[PDB]
């Protein structure tokens, strides 16, 4: 039963820094050194670095140094990422993953066997925005912010909602296609 | 005629039972008196394979260096997540001694005199001894100290290279002094090292290591991140804790000749035999100093993309420490 | 120190086919290699370990292969929940990625009117994924002043679909398709 969990998704503004958490249960902590993994949208996956929990040693990844710190609380079994001086391009899901084998067995670290199920941040100016909604004569669910939102038809008595895209604005956009859609936007508890 | 095998290896040491050093009465206790004459039989055209990584000997020497530390240097209150511990806490000379690693009957010992052996692979010119050679149990971090130099030139050992999750063992050539010491911020110390005999360190290692890799540029900074005892050239000197400041030891810019570190004296550790916090009692009145070779080097190198190649300080298990002076030797039985 | 090249960009097959990815690792040295399957809105799963070894929870039909700079991961029969993308990995650095298709149709196409206008432009369940769309105001090529986004492959018919905006002066306004499934495009208006 070996677990990972991390803290729920976060958006800051740039120029800030952050701080995510990943909790991890079923096993001995220091025995395993913790990585860290992001994800842009769409694309593919970028190491950040590692750390041993036993001694608090670190390693990052030269992209960004000084802008990223990572620390371990080897009472509460927590890995903590730190990361300064956002950039707009931070924006990202971050995953902490663990090597298969013990720091002890010295083999091949890097095969990532555990996972952690992501933290999505997003560094924006926009500020929360609950969506207009416009007919399509489908629905057009319009300047929001930020991700995600929710789309059913008719109550859900009617079973393609597309991918949002991020405008130049800052603020999300995205289609859906008696007929009546139910938008729901949580983090502006909007419900059209 | 030999297989690669694993028993119980047996100590030995010029330890006299007059003397009050905490060490040597260790030793008294578990190990024999040095063979006097030993007799060592290279063994012509026979090339055998190494592996320092692999190899037990170390395992074995790390308990008893842990041992020593049970006896010699008992925290006042030592603190696990499981455990809590609060006893005698007295003060004791302290003086590491070389130890020696012989082997019993029925078993032998094989070294590795290539002198620039990286220790993971075979080795040409292998000889025969009963017993290693005596290796001083010095406990450090970022700088190795008090051990062999290297024969030749200087040697890079690392078991992958390229996985910059694995230690940097660097084994100087020419021995670099260091003078530590705290006076009679009132617990408060400092170190001394030549510039110039550091620096020419530095770059013969930093040349040596553009070597392993191709036209890519050689940087030295500090630590990223740790425990104090990794993040500081840490050690103990007379039963005091030093945690010294190698900002000025891994730089890119290398100052005048003597330069200075400072030091703290700890009452408060993170041990390295455990997962724990190891108070002890405030250190003792007196000039403690400690005037010591450094011999090695333990580093890490950045990962990720970088037009240069990072390397930093770093503590890593003791057992490195001892990898360092068992790497040309491996356990052979009959 | 170390770039990863996997491919194809994109492999499209069908359930029982066999499947080969290819990850080839640039001027590198090392020996080990690991595979992962992700899907959307998921974490990356772990498929195969030093290159050659299957993980524990996975099934007998992955296969990993390789040694050196040329390493393949092999599904004996693709199933339907096999489908989605393929990362290989060797110390900290990762490769671009592969995306596993499933292989099979024109757009429909819908054209929908609105201080902001809003128009949009429906193209539903196509394949292939390659489409264009062109707007057109009073009948001139409209460029930078639209957005689209296309769904993942449907569940039931492997199509995909695909959403574009355009955001008083104008009297006709087109949004013209082409795609290989229309012998020629198609312009809906109003
Ligand atoms: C590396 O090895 C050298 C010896 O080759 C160590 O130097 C030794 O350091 C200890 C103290 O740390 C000295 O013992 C002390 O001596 C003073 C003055 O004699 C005395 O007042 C104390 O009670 C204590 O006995 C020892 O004399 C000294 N030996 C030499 C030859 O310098 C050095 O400490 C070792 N490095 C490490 C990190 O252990
Ligand atoms: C201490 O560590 C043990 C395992 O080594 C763990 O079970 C326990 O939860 C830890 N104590 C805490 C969480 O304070
Ligand atoms: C140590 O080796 C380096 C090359 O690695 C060489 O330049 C230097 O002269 C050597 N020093 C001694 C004292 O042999
Ligand atoms: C070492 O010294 C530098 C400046 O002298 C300081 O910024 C740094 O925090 C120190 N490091 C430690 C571990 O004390």
């Amino acid at each position: 039963q070996v677990q990972l969990v991390q803290s729920g998704a976060e958006v800051k503004k740039p120029g800030a820094s952050v701080k995510v958490s990943c909790k991890a249960s079923g096993y001995t902590f220091t025995g395993y050194y913790m990585h860290w993994v992001r994800q842009a949208p769409g694309q593919g996956l970028e190491w950040m670095g590692w750390i041993n929990p036993n001694s608090g040693g670190t390693n990052y990844a030269q992209k960004f140094q000084g802008r990223v710190t990572m620390t371990r609380d080897t009472s509460i079994s927590t890995a903590y990422m730190e990361l300064s001086r956002l950039r707009s391009d931070d924006t990202a899901v971050y995953y902490c993953a663990r090597g298969k084998y013990c720091t002890a067995r010295d083999y091949y670290n890097w095969d990532f066997q555990h996972w952690g199920q992501g933290t999505l941040v997003t560094v924006s100016s926009a500020s929360t925005k609950g969506p207009s909604v416009f007919p399509l004569a489908g629905c057009l669910v319009k300047d929001y912010f930020p991700e995600p939102v929710t789309v059913s038809w008719n109550s859900g008595a009617l079973t393609h909602t597309f991918p949002a895209v991020l405008q130049s604005s800052g603020l999300y956009s995205l289609s859906s296609v008696t007929y009546i859609c139910n938008v729901n936007h949580k983090p502006s508890n909007t419900k059209v | 005629v030999w297989k690669e095998a694993k028993t119980t290896l047996f100590c030995a040491s010029d330890a006299k039972a007059y003397e009050k050093e905490c060490h040597n009465v260790w030793a008294t206790h578990a190990c024999v008196p040095t063979d006097p004459n030993p007799q060592e039989v290279v063994l012509e055209n026979v090339t055998e394979n190494f592996n320092m990584w692999k190899n037990d000997m170390v395992d074995q020497m790390q308990e008893d260096v842990i041992s020593i530390w049970d006896q010699c240097l008992k925290p006042c209150v030592k603190l696990t997540n499981t455990s809590t511990l609060t006893q005698a806490c007295p003060k004791v000379t302290f003086d590491p001694i070389p130890i020696h690693y012989c082997a019993p009957a029925g078993y032998a010992i094989l070294k590795c005199n290539n002198k620039t052996f990286n220790g993971k692979g075979p080795c040409n010119n292998v000889s025969t001894v009963q017993c290693t050679h005596g290796i001083k149990p010095v406990v450090s971090t970022q700088l190795l100290l008090n051990g062999s130099l290297a024969e030749e030139e200087i040697v890079i050992r690392s078991k992958d290279l390229s996985d910059n999750a694995k230690i940097i063992i660097v084994q100087l050539n020419k021995s670099v002094e260091i003078v530590c010491t705290r006076p009679n911020d009132i617990r408060q110390a400092y170190c001394n090292i030549s510039g110039r005999n550091w620096s020419e360190a530095v770059n013969q290692v930093k040349k040596k290591l553009k070597e392993h890799f191709p036209h890519k540029n050689i940087s030295f900074q500090s630590s990223s991140g740790g425990d104090l005892e990794i993040t500081t050239h840490s050690f103990n000197c007379g039963g005091e804790f030093f945690y010294c400041n190698t900002s000025g030891l891994f730089n890119d810019t290398i100052s005048n000749a003597t330069i200075m570190l400072p030091c703290r004296i700890k009452q408060i550790i993170n041990m390295w035999q455990e997962v724990g916090k190891a108070i002890y009692a405030p250190p003792i009145k007196g000039n403690i100093t400690c005037k010591s070779d450094i011999t090695g080097l333990l580093l890490l190198r950045d990962g990720g993309d970088t037009n240069t190649e990072i390397f930093r300080p770093g503590g890593g298990d003791m057992r490195d420490n001892w990898r360092s002076e068992l790497y040309k030797y491996k356990v052979v039985e009959i | 120190e170390i770039v990863l090249t996997q491919s194809p960009a994109t492999l499209s097959l069908s359930p029982g086919e066999r499947a080969t990815l290819s990850c080839r690792a640039s001027q590198s040295v090392s020996s080990y290699l690991a595979w992962y399957q992700q899907k959307p809105g998921q974490a990356p799963r772990l498929l195969i370990y030093d290159a050659s070894n299957r993980a524990t929870g996975i099934p007998a039909r992955f296969s990993g292969s390789g040694s050196g700079t040329d390493f393949t991961l092999t599904i004996s029969s693709l199933e339907p929940e096999d489908f989605a993308v393929y990362y290989c990995q060797q110390y900290e650095f990762f490769g671009q990625g592969t995306k596993l298709e499933i292989k099979r149709a024109a757009p429909s196409v819908f054209i929908f009117p609105p201080g902001t206008a809003s128009v949009v432009c429906l193209l539903n369940n196509f394949y292939p994924r390659e489409a264009k769309v062109q707007w057109k105001v009073d009948n001139a090529l409209q460029s930078g002043n639209s957005q689209e986004s296309v769904t993942e492959q449907d569940s039931k018919d492997s199509t995909y679909s695909l959403s574009s905006t355009l955001t008083e002066k104008h009297k006709v306004y087109a949004c013209e398709v082409t795609h290989q499934g229309l012998s020629s495009p198609v312009t809906k208006s109003f």
